[PDB]
């Protein structure tokens, strides 16, 4: 687990996660009319050009695999730097460090699922 | 004039908050969107096993693998909304069976499991607090119940395996 | 530029689509007329919508800045060219009425 | 353990700065509830909500009014002002029997102690309940470091009464209540160096000796004109009543507002949006009682006055153009909803409105009665010329001789005050529109048109010798023109079709 | 990109694209030179509509995501707890009994708050009447959590009321149960998924051996109904068991020496579920929460 | 480009009567006051004789103000500077947010009280962005004379590295950046004679924005999809927390 | 616009049904118990090298 | 910012963790109150901890520098904005008491 | 960057009453006294219209002081400059160090007396780093007139190549480096008219340091792991001592 | 790197890392915005303990 740095309070931001088994595009969306942090990813395997079908609109929540069912070798779990285990809900909730998002390494999804994957 | 309508009308600039036609029209748009807002807010209220009737209950059944078809006959809960066949479940019974099924889905063979959820806690709040599980000798699972449940129901749950049961089970009267 | 006409009292108009729209030289008239009326920190979607009234009619000694801001709003309007505006009464009770005259982009075709 | 504290201490401010209602912004709230302000405690001065609470409790409506007072963002204490709670006897105050008291002179504790520590032996003569004269012949004041200690010594010495010290005062109260005279002012004893005179308890000294009042006394039930008792004690410059002034008593207080150079704010409900004679507010407007400001609250929400008061008396009359109007200024109370007909009636009758536009307060003030701006500002001007003339007659060691240079002195001081209040934004130069004046009309109108104010003092030789040996200065006539503020805007678009 | 709800999730349409769509519409309906700015009626309403749809799309994504059992906040009590069989124990306010000493008889207001010495506000729930002397009355906390009400503190009043002379608590304050944190509720739901770390024979041995105070213990179980046989153990020597032994019918049996007795009972109730053979009886005490804020005691007795 | 834009955005800076000074510090005297409108007109004779115009590139206006600051400045006729309002909740739009229980609400309340202490300073700063004086504020201490106040305010503005608004008579330019501040103290006058050159930070909007300047309550709401660069999370050390114990099993 | 949102509602409730889910929402409803779709597995192949 | 509360006499507080911590607007109050009290060359881990007292109360003619340094300490505090401070008594025996007033970052939410 | 930093570290240099001069040499007269706050604002119109701010790069303040030095300067009202204390042993923390015998202790005493003679000069220098005057000291010899003292102190400061602290009224800037010192001697006045430009050496801390400025007794103790470059010891000649006779066998 | 005493010797934990460890601790116990500076009781003791 490694910390995805550079997450600001602006509502709709994109971070291109470049890693070993291909790369993904983390679109962090902040719904304010109802406080949460949606996430979108388009993980393209390193072996090809057309990305796998995207995920769209999952919350960020504490201590939980987010994209596990889409069955590719990474996911994200956020944790709260307080002990108030409240899901990320403020716009600035990542810049101040109240909650922070962690990118799970594929080698660590190995320890999670117990088996490799595509 | 609820919260939604009021906070949205502030986006009417002040040339148009007071002209009756304009205010009425903006309220019309806000109201039509407000019924969706209310629907989203009340989805939680009206979806769960408690405040669910008819098809949603059946949906819950098919998500917890329990159809209203138990193929058995139970006497009526004579204390209209919906009627089924005799050999099906009136709503309230099928509700609280689905609660029991939801419990037994997350069972565990521990009466006070500190790490995972126990049998006792989940069977107890399955029955909303009118059940009590204590083990036996030949792996009997004695089960005390409040008198607010007829014998027919419980004997049916044991005769359909909806109560939480690792290997062996029983009841008490 | 088109814009929905407003009736005498200034409420909105629906129905007669493509016909409740002011065509021109009057669309400019309506648009200036109610650009003046747009308090600044009203609209959350335009917080500098137009001139700031709660902070200009509530403070002593702003008549010059009222006039400069009215000229700003009017001149920065799609369709006007010049202005010619000043104050005609002198707060007949305490309300001053100013006279505003502007040359639209029309009536300059000779 | 020699602490750091004895080279520096850092604590929290304790007393409420203990200031007095000197400036114009000394506003009042008159209660009628005999909780803590009984008669002879007719007023208390505050500069924060919490203190009003601690003396009044967040439950009593008086603390509620203080809360809605201080909650106005530019509240009076932000411009050299105080809040003061008054007390009019609403119904049958029962003053509990007191015991005789003896408050001594203001002693600084830097001089009383050094003088005391040399006085080995003591010497008092006191009397309690008119009993046998008591003489105290031994008070080893040598070991004393603060007035609390001499207080304890006197407490042990004076039998039949208790001695306390309080803010440099020495209070001595007999135990018994009711006809309990402390006849003595600490008279001279037969032997021992006299402590009495140096303390300040002495009869020749300025020691208050309120005798024990008779047993329980009933003051009757006064009228709202009992505001006079507050006004004759506090120099309030703006007041309200918690309880609404009855119709039949409005003119009186209205006249009062003018006659005492103050403002009184009073709110009325919807039933008063007429212009008949029977409507009291219009009766005020016809009577010209411009100092009796009338406010309108549909619900009857009395607090609207306090915040309104708390919004007005808020101008430091020393900076430039600090004179503020009223309209469209944030208050501390929720606005109400009014129709257009009723808001027009309020405009044309004299009431004032805090009306919603959109969840956003809009204060609209009338000009039927003279604008609150004008009345308040004119009151400030009279108060300030009074203060400046008083300060001139006070400053000089000599007597300000009754010669023409003296009148030029006084007129120059008045002109300095007028210039301040023109720089202050209240009066501005303009063409004097009225049809009356003091001296040369050309001189008068030119001075108004170019400076904004005119100050003419009649010469000495134009007053009777009866008014010459009365040591009274000649009549000083000053004229001013209000600055031309704006409240609405009727922008007229020049039509070219 | 715009709102699409597919096998891929719910792509929510952003504000700028949404308003541009509505503006392109209005252009198509009325004319290419319609003025749609802050002033114009069409402008006002295009702005109102685009805001309304942006917010409703946000609320719809709220719905979609909070139907996810692994990601939910406020209907998390609702969508899963009553659907997967859990309960979120409602929080409580810590009741405190306090003697307030009172001079003048009064009705202390609905919600006046006193504050104990650690900046914690205890508000009286409803209006009370206090008599001439000392009054035992119950304040409820303002923090809904577990609020440690030490006995014997000094209270200063946040909302002073005239007359109090002495706020003092003779005894401490019974705490208020705090909720399972949303993180902790989700984690408790999730832990039911993964397999146990040990086999059921070895589960007890593993989690009965960290009992602080033991140094050795062994377990002999009788899985098969054969009463006095042995079908497993923690001792490798028992593969044949060349001696007779008395062990109950389809039971499991543990011997420890030097163990925290109550801790031993707790662990056995934590992992046994059945009949325990032994001589000394030891129990766990657990609290079970009826839906109303009560406490039902359960004793799990093993041997 | 257009000739129409000239008058339109020439009046876009209107000087309020209150006469902000170097940003609210008007307590000096303006000995001289200049602005420098410059232009780059490419030199060589333009190519076509029909349409090859549109070749007057604009320039950043500079504004030079030299004045003097004394211990005792008496200002002649200028209205008070009043604190600008906190119009942040103008569009604040709650009541669509979820229903969540008590001490689930109050947990959010504690989080809000917990990071408001860390954000509200910069929030006020952005609220008061143009005008630094009422951000830094009147010094308020009786020990520091007026030249104290001018120097410490100027240093605060200079180290602030944030653009300020500067008023020459008839214009209150909105984003001036302090370019040069030279205070001089002759040995024949206790005052301070200071020359301050500011340079406007003019910046236009490249991208489609329907809303010019919204509230803070919708400023992020109407923001377009912002972009951050890539990064290799698998190769981070400063936060390489282990896998949560709740995940290794699952 | 409004019917876009309402058909989203209809689709949402249509995908609270294990017998009709057919997509990501199927797995979201599938997380309601601790099971997810099995992942693709590389094929094993035992050989003799020398 | 949190900080452990101190009781009346200013000694430390243990026990009631997460509850003996001052929340805000009072945490600033406590932190300024005892930042003033931090002699400079005291702490070997911060030798310019705060203003230097042994070299300001032991030398004649430092009142202006006492005040400037108190303003320095207060202003450079996480949570304060402005100050308003001067001297209220004039060394009533020889101890001068100064009055210090500052606007925390709170009470500016309007 | 932040607007908050402005006032915070604008007051970070407070002028003591004692009025250090060019570093403690106040025995001249300040005919003129200037500071030059400069800034680099990148010119072209900034890119976005939403957030592309934070583009006012700061600059090294220069301070110019021109004055005159005469044989006889009478200073009007300024407090004595007192020698700063040697607060080095404030945290000095012994008594954990080992128990070692006499003349094992005293051998250390001789080593300490042996290299204190070689380090204490630079130790005092760093103790008196900002202020060179009381390091160099009052000249003390009656032969050298006052202009002697000013010239030799200025040359000592200039050749010292160490930054000094310079006080303009209302500020005692902490690290000024002597940039230019021009003394002039007209043939119609025996005094010396000197212009000295200093430039601040502002330098911030890149790395995590919990302690701002510790004692000498813990300054190395809290230091983070310092880094020196590589080197090839096998290829050194200046110290190629043979192998000790006690090692060849062993 | 931090204090480890193994078949490799005794790696002694440096000051900055040690105080950062203690600070990360106190953050975990109490709250992420605990003020731990020269004044704060917690700051005083974190410094004392790390020393």
């Amino acid at each position: 687990m490694n910390l995805i740095e550079n997450i600001t309070s602006e509502y709709i931001q994109t971070h291109a996660l470049e890693f070993s088994r291909g790369f993904a595009v983390l679109t962090l969306i902040y719904e304010q009319a109802v406080q949460m942090w949606k996430m979108n990813v388009v993980y393209t395997r390193a072996g090809d050009e057309e990305p796998q079908p995207p995920i769209y609109g999952v919350k960020l929540a504490l201590s939980t695999t987010h994209i596990k069912h889409r069955n590719w070798p990474f996911d994200f779990t956020v944790i709260d730097t307080t002990n108030n285990g409240m899901d990320p809900y403020r716009a600035d909730d990542f810049e101040t460090g109240r909650c922070q998002l962690y990118f799970i390494t594929p080698e660590e999804m190995i320890q999670v699922r117990g088996v490799d994957v595509q | 004039m609820s919260d939604f309508l009021n906070q949205y009308l502030l986006y009417l600039i002040k040339q148009y908050y007071e002209k009756p036609k304009a205010n009425a029209e903006a309220q019309l748009l806000i109201s039509t969107w407000e019924t969706y807002a209310d629907f989203i807010a009340n989805f939680g209220n009206n979806f769960d096993i408690d405040n669910a009737e008819g098809e949603v209950l059946d949906l819950i059944g098919r998500i917890l693998d329990l159809s209203r078809q138990v193929n058995d006959v139970i006497p009526a809960s004579f204390f209209t909304s919906k009627v089924y066949t005799d050999y099906q479940l009136t709503d309230t019974q099928y509700r609280k069976f689905l609660k029991v099924k939801a419990a037994k889905n997350i069972c565990s063979p521990y009466l006070a499991s500190d790490e995972k959820i126990s049998l006792q806690q989940v069977v107890f709040d399955a029955f909303d607090g009118r059940a009590y599980v204590v083990d036996g000798k030949d792996q009997t699972l004695r089960l005390y119940v409040s008198p607010s449940i007829d014998d027919d129901e419980l004997r049916l749950l044991i005769n359909l395996d909806i109560l939480p049961r690792p290997i062996t089970f029983r009841y008490i009267i | 530029m088109r814009v929905r006409t407003l009736d005498d009292n200034g409420d909105w108009t629906f129905g007669r689509g493509k016909a409740d729209y002011i065509t021109s030289k009057k669309a400019i008239a309506q648009t200036v007329s109610t650009r003046i009326k747009s308090w600044a920190n009203d609209n959350p979607l335009a917080m500098n919508a137009n001139i700031d009234w709660k902070d200009l009619l509530g403070r002593k000694g702003t008549e010059d800045t009222i006039l400069r801001e009215i000229e700003r709003v009017v001149v920065q309007t799609d369709g006007v060219i010049r202005v010619t505006e000043l104050e005609v009464i002198k707060t007949e009770k305490r309300v001053q009425s100013i006279l505003l005259s502007y040359d639209t982009i029309y009536d300059d075709s000779e | 353990m020699a602490s750091i504290s004895e080279v520096i201490r850092v604590s929290l401010q304790q007393e409420g700065r203990a200031i007095a209602p000197d400036n114009m912004n000394a506003v009042g709230i008159i209660t009628g509830n005999q909780g803590v302000l009984s008669t002879a405690d007719r007023y208390r001065i505050y500069r924060t909500a919490a203190a009003v609470a601690s003396d009044f409790g967040a439950s009593s409506q008086e603390s509620a009014f203080a809360n809605t007072f201080f909650d106005t963002t530019p509240n009076p204490i932000s411009a050299g002002g105080v809040l003061v709670i008054g007390y009019w006897r609403s119904a049958s105050e029962t003053v509990a029997a007191t015991s005789a008291t003896l408050v001594s002179e203001q002693t600084s504790e830097s001089v009383l102690i050094p003088l005391l520590n040399a006085i080995n032996d003591g010497s008092f003569t006191i009397t309690v309940d008119g009993g046998t004269e008591q003489e105290v012949t031994a008070l080893d004041f040598t070991g004393v470091s603060e007035l609390s200690e001499v207080a304890t010594i006197l407490n042990s010495a004076i039998t039949g009464a208790t001695v306390s010290e309080d803010n440099g005062y020495f209070k001595v109260t007999s135990s018994t209540t009711g006809a309990t005279s402390l006849l003595s002012y600490l008279g001279v004893a037969t032997s021992g160096t006299d402590i009495s005179a140096v303390l300040g308890m002495n009869s020749e000294s300025g020691a208050v000796l309120t005798q024990g009042t008779d047993q329980v006394v009933l003051p009757a039930e006064t009228k709202l004109e009992g505001i006079t008792a507050i006004k004759s004690e506090v120099n309030i410059k703006g007041a309200m009543f918690i309880d609404q002034i009855l119709d039949a008593d409005i003119p009186g207080i209205a006249s009062f507002a003018g006659a005492n150079n103050m403002l009184v704010y009073e709110v009325f409900d919807t039933g008063y949006l007429s212009k008949n004679v029977s409507n009291p507010v219009w009766a005020v407007k016809l009577a010209g009682q411009s100092n009796f400001r009338c406010l309108l609250s549909k619900s009857g929400n009395r607090k609207f006055a306090a915040t309104y008061m708390a919004r007005m008396h808020t101008v430091l009359f020393s900076g430039q153009n600090t004179a503020i109007t009223m309209q469209l200024k944030e208050l501390s109370v929720t606005a109400e909803e009014y129709t257009d007909t009723e808001i027009a009636n309020a405009k044309t009758v004299g009431l004032d409105l805090l009306t919603t536009i959109k969840n956003e307060q809009a204060l609209l003030t009338s000009g039927a009665n003279d604008f609150c701006d004008n009345v308040y500002n004119l009151e400030a001007f009279r108060d300030e010329i009074q203060t400046n003339n008083y300060n001139l007659l006070k400053t000089t060691s000599t007597k300000i001789p009754q010669t023409d240079p003296g009148m030029d002195t006084i007129e120059d001081d008045t002109e300095k005050t007028c210039e301040k209040y023109v720089r202050n934004g209240v009066f501005a130069p303009g063409t004097w529109t009225r049809s009356d004046f003091f001296g040369d009309r050309q001189q008068f109108v030119d001075a108004i048109a170019q400076k904004g104010y005119y100050v003419l003092i009649g010469d000495l030789a134009d007053q009777t010798t009866a008014e010459r040996q009365s040591r009274v200065s000649p009549v000083i006539q000053i004229a001013v023109k209000n600055a031309g503020a704006v409240h609405e805007e009727d922008i007229i678009i020049s039509v070219n079709l | 990109m715009s709102l699409t709800f597919n096998e891929n999730g719910v792509q929510t349409n952003t504000f700028s694209e949404l308003r541009a769509l509505l503006e392109a519409g209005y252009r198509e309906i009325y004319g290419t030179d319609i003025v749609t700015d802050q002033e114009s009626p069409d402008g006002q309403r295009i702005n109102l509509e685009t805001l309304l749809r942006f917010d409703i799309e946000s609320a719809f994504s709220w719905l979609y995501s909070n139907l996810d059992p692994d990601l939910n906040t406020g209907d998390m009590q609702q969508i899963i707890g009553k659907l997967s069989g859990l309960v979120l124990l409602p929080a409580s306010r810590s009741q405190w009994d306090v003697t307030i000493n009172m001079s003048r008889a009064k009705t202390l207001p609905a919600g006046y708050t006193i504050t104990d010495e650690n900046n914690q506000n205890w508000f009286l729930d409803s209006d009370v009447d206090v008599l001439i002397g000392d009054n035992e009355v119950t304040f409820l906390s303002s923090l809904w959590g577990s609020i440690s009400g030490i006995s014997g503190s000094s209270f200063t009043q946040a909302t002073p009321e005239i007359g109090v002379v002495s706020i003092s608590a003779s005894a401490d304050a019974i705490q208020g149960r705090e909720e399972e944190t949303p993180e902790q509720f989700r984690l408790r739901r999730q832990r039911s998924t993964e397999n146990p770390a040990q086999s059921t024979i070895g589960s007890i041995y593993a989690k009965l051996a960290q009992i602080n105070g033991v140094t050795d213990l062994q377990v002999y179980d009788n899985s098969s109904d054969t009463p006095d046989q042995i079908t497993g153990s923690s001792n490798p020597d028992i593969l044949n068991g060349s001696e007779p032994v008395t062990i109950g019918a389809h039971t499991m049996w543990v011997v420890i020496e030097g163990g925290s007795l109550d801790d031993i009972g707790e662990v056995v109730a934590k992992h046994r579920l059945g009949n325990t053979k032994g001589s000394v009886q030891v129990s766990y005490i657990d609290t079970l929460t009826k839906p109303n804020g009560d406490d039902f005691q359960i004793v799990n007795l093993h041997n | 480009m257009s000739l129409v834009n000239g008058m339109v955005e020439s009046l876009n800076n209107t000087k309020s009567e209150t006469e902000i000074g170097i940003g609210g510090y008007r307590l000096f005297a303006r000995v001289r006051e200049t602005v420098n409108y410059r232009n780059i007109v490419p030199t060589d004779t333009l190519e076509d004789g029909s349409s090859s115009t549109d070749d007057i590139i604009n320039e950043p206006i500079t504004v030079s103000i030299e004045g003097v600051v004394s211990n005792l400045f008496v200002e002649e006729r200028q209205y008070p500077q009043l604190v600008s309002r906190d119009f942040s909740a103008v569009g604040e739009i709650t009541a669509l947010l979820p229903a969540k229980s008590q001490q689930q609400i109050q947990r959010i309340s504690q989080i809000d009280s917990q990071i408001r202490d860390a954000v509200l300073a910069a929030e006020r700063a952005e609220r008061l962005a143009g005008k630094p004086y009422e951000f830094f504020g009147n010094s308020g201490n009786s020990a520091k004379t007026e030249q104290e106040k001018f120097i410490d305010f100027m240093e605060a503005l200079y180290f602030s590295r944030r653009p300020t608004e500067v008023s020459v008579n008839f214009r209150d330019y909105k984003n001036m950046a302090l370019v040069s501040f030279i205070p001089v103290r002759d040995n024949n006058t206790k005052d301070t004679r200071f020359t301050a050159d500011f340079q406007q930070i003019n910046y236009s909007t490249l991208v489609y924005t329907p809303v010019s300047s919204p509230s803070k309550s919708v400023s992020g709401k109407v923001s377009d999809a912002s972009n951050k660069g890539g990064q290799n999370p698998e190769s981070n050390e400063t936060g390489e927390r282990s896998l949560l114990s709740s995940l290794v099993g699952g």
